[PDB]
RNA sequence: UGCUGAAAGCAUCUAAGCACGAAACUUGCCCCGAGAUGAGUUCUCCCUGACCCUUUAAGGGUCCUGAAGGAACGUUGAAGA
RNA sequence: CGAUGUCGGCUCAUCACAUCCUGGGGCUGAAGUAGGUCCCAAGGGUAUGGCUGUUCGCCAUUUAAAGUGGUACGCGAGCUG
RNA sequence: GUGAAGAGGGAAACAACCCAGACCGCCAGCUAAGGUCCCAAAGUCAUGGUUAAGUGGGAAACGAUGUGGGAAGGCCCAGAC
């Protein structure tokens, strides 16, 4: 409604293609490819990207601005590229890049090796921070999702994987 | 992988030299020699059907030594089938040795076991026996009740009784190979495997982890 | 969480989803709010 | 005089090839028990099998609405007691296709052993093609 | 439990899409199993004669042949009422 | 009512789940260990004895646990009495 | 009122419910209750809505930004939510 309304403004150097309800967008950052709901008639109109109801279909108001937020997602992805920042709070936490595996030491009496699928590339500026950055959104959401999934922030101390913004509540024993 | 077709020659015991008694079966594995070899565009699956011992000559069919001397091959005692595994090629009339044990370091051997006959529940599905005394009459081995009242009105199906156990495929898996003897086509296995002295043996490698 | 027949906001931050057919309580200010079933 | 019974002996019948891509199971079932009785021809009659051949095919690429891809429920019990035995729609098309059009289209024949002969004229496929090209089916668009 | 994400310019695990998730479920393991009348497949083996009759049919009969194989019989079995 | 044998024990089960154990999980007045409570889950498992005709119960000592019910308060053309 | 002492059609099956009261015959028509996609006779009829829960095709207090309609009302492009 109010989010579909709102046209995508697409800048320049930025490669869409409308095969039908396949939308493909390639910049400097990478081949990025969706294929959208049948309610979402999408028009480009040399200058943006327009995101309008298909006629004939109840809900497509609610279809075409997920479809606006997934295309605008798209084009930050091959333009700037999204970038989620993890931080390990805990004595004798590792985090390690070899290739595309991260290898992470979390307490545990097994070594954890994460393999990163194809897009997303992780960094470790310190053993306790992962700086993983790549093109589609909701890959690295998964991925920082998985990451903390190993050992999510317990909430007495905070020791786990958080996310660098994300605030963990603490609160103190039963007593003394 | 595929198997070999043995014979049960009976049980012995392995001393070690740390002085450890292993029971082991010992299974004449003579040369299996492949008579057929299966393939998915004439059969919708990859097996060979091998053959071992021999047979005498008037024995043997017309219908089966005619199959015998197409593979190009003695007769035997028998014919079996082993599925392959994807990678694995054979020959018709390839022999296969127990030399194929070297490697496995555990096997499953499946046989026919010794035929015990009607036997009763007691024997057969291990029902605990009513008293010896206190009174009981006549029914001291027999099976109880079978089942429950108006409510079903009916035994259900396999209702543990009474019948002919034993003489049947069982497969004991994942026997300890002790030794593979290829000049004696040997094979020792730790533990009792299935079926009487003579009888014919399946030894394949151990599907289990 | 507590399954409840009726399932309330307790709390101003306490925010009342349908999911998979399911009414549900979702607060982020005190877990002991998330509630299912109503 | 008396009403005409056609003779089991004298039933010419003719065979058919459906393509049941996309169609609605219930309304292909019926559309197909239909013509597997004899309904749809002016000598029918109850006692005879006068139906047609129908070939179906492309029986896993049938269509069923609402959340009947994943609730619709086949149940069985084998005989065993503690036996019942379900398997939803999906599990059904993975594993063997041809059983749904089958199990629709037997529900919707008479049972008795006319109706299993009436059955025995249904043969369902899951591809695209078929070894009755001897008996040149025409296609019968339904 | 989530990820992306609107309807509801926020929020939101769900409406479109996507990922995890248990001794239950389908397989994997063992056994029975083509009467699976929907009675399947594969390999091999055997049989390559004449002549009448009629209400001419996948009809009946006579002579000559009798295969592959099975069954019977016997000696029997760690198979078996 | 021209008969449907009725407690308890034994033998033999079988289903339900409103789950005792094992398995997954949320909240905790959850530091850990051990818990409490609630959701999911029926695969398999789920005592021996003293007393008593007893089911039950109390006691002794175990156990991962000694589940709750239906099945003519399952089971006497199966036994006891 | 029906059954008893009343058949027939319907309600799956169902004395007592709905329709209807059997003198006999007919391989004739029209109807009642009830129905018309297939089992199973007859509309997969026409027009306009509603629900997506297989609701329809059990079950309440109570809970809930499910969804269609109606009448009002507060604030609002001196810019509201």
């Amino acid at each position: 409604s109010r989010v579909a309304k709102a046209p995508v403004v697409v800048p320049a150097g930025v490669d869409v293609k409308i095969n039908g309800q396949v939308i493909t967008i390639k910049g400097k950052n990478g081949e990025l490819t969706r294929t959208l709901n049948d309610a979402v008639e999408v028009k480009h109109a040399d200058n943006t990207l327009t995101f309008g109801p298909r006629d004939g279909y109840a809900d497509g108001w609610a279809q075409a601005g997920t479809a606006r937020a997934l295309l605008n997602s798209m084009v930050i992805g091959v333009t700037e590229g999204f970038t989620k920042k993890l931080q390990l709070v805990g004595v004798g936490y590792r985090a390690a890049v070899k290739g595309n595996v991260i290898n992470l030491s979390l307490g545990f009496s097994h070594p954890v090796d994460h393999q990163l699928p194809a897009g997303i590339t992780a960094e470790c500026p310190t053993q306790t921070e992962i700086v993983l950055k790549g093109a589609d959104k909701q890959v690295i959401g998964q991925v920082a999702a998985d990451l903390r999934a190993y050992r999510r922030p317990e909430p007495y101390k905070g020791k786990g994987v958080r996310y660098a913004d994300e605030v963990v509540r603490t609160k103190e024993a039963k007593k003394k | 992988m595929i198997g070999l077709v043995g014979k049960k020659v009976g049980m012995t015991r392995i001393f070690t030299e740390d002085g450890v008694s292993i029971p082991v079966t010992v299974i004449e594995v003579e040369a299996n020699r492949v008579t057929q070899v299966k393939d998915l565009a004439n059969d919708g699956y990859r097996a060979i059907q091998v053959t071992t011992g021999a047979k005498k000559a008037n024995r043997v069919t017309k219908p089966e030594a005619g199959h015998f001397a197409k593979a190009g091959v003695e007769a035997g005692r028998g014919l079996w089938e082993f599925r392959l595994a994807e990678g694995e090629e054979f020959t018709v009339g390839q022999s296969i040795s127990v030399e194929l044990f070297a490697d496995v370091k555990k096997v499953d051997v499946t046989g026919t076991s010794k035929g015990k006959g009607f036997a009763g529940t007691v024997k057969r599905w291990n029902f605990r026996t009513q008293d010896a005394t206190h009174g009981n009459s006549l029914s001291h081995r027999v099976p109880g009740s079978i089942g429950q009242n108006q409510t079903p009105g009916k035994v259900f199906k396999g209702k543990k009784m009474a019948g002919q156990m034993g003489n049947e495929r069982v497969t004991v898996q994942s026997l300890d190979v002790v030794r593979v003897d290829a000049e004696r086509n040997l094979l020792l296995v730790k533990g009792a495997v299935p079926g009487a002295t003579g009888s014919d043996l399946i030894v394949k490698p151990a599907v289990k982890a | 969480m507590k399954v409840r027949a009726s399932v309330k906001k307790l709390c101003r931050n306490c925010k009342i989803v349908k999911r998979d057919g399911v009414i549900r309580v979702i607060c982020s200010a005190e877990p002991k709010h998330k509630q299912r079933q109503g | 005089m008396k009403t005409f019974t056609a003779k089991p002996e004298t039933v010419k019948r003719d065979w058919y090839v459906v393509d049941a891509t996309g169609k609605t199971l219930g309304r292909l079932a019926t559309e197909l028990a239909r013509r597997l009785r004899g309904k749809h021809k002016a000598e029918y009659t109850p006692h005879v099998d006068t139906g047609d051949y129908i070939i179906v095919l492309n029986a896993d690429k049938v269509a069923v609405t609402g959340n009947k891809r994943t609730d619709k429920v086949y149940y069985h019990h084998t005989g065993h007691i503690g036996g019942i035995k379900q398997a939803t729609f999906e599990e059904m098309i993975a594993r063997r296709p041809e059983r749904v059009i089958e199990i629709a289209v037997k529900g919707m024949l008479p049972k008795g052993p006319l109706g299993r002969a009436m059955f025995r004229k249904l043969k369902v496929y899951a591809g695209n093609e078929h070894n009755h090209a001897a008996q040149q089916p025409q296609v019968l668009d339904i």
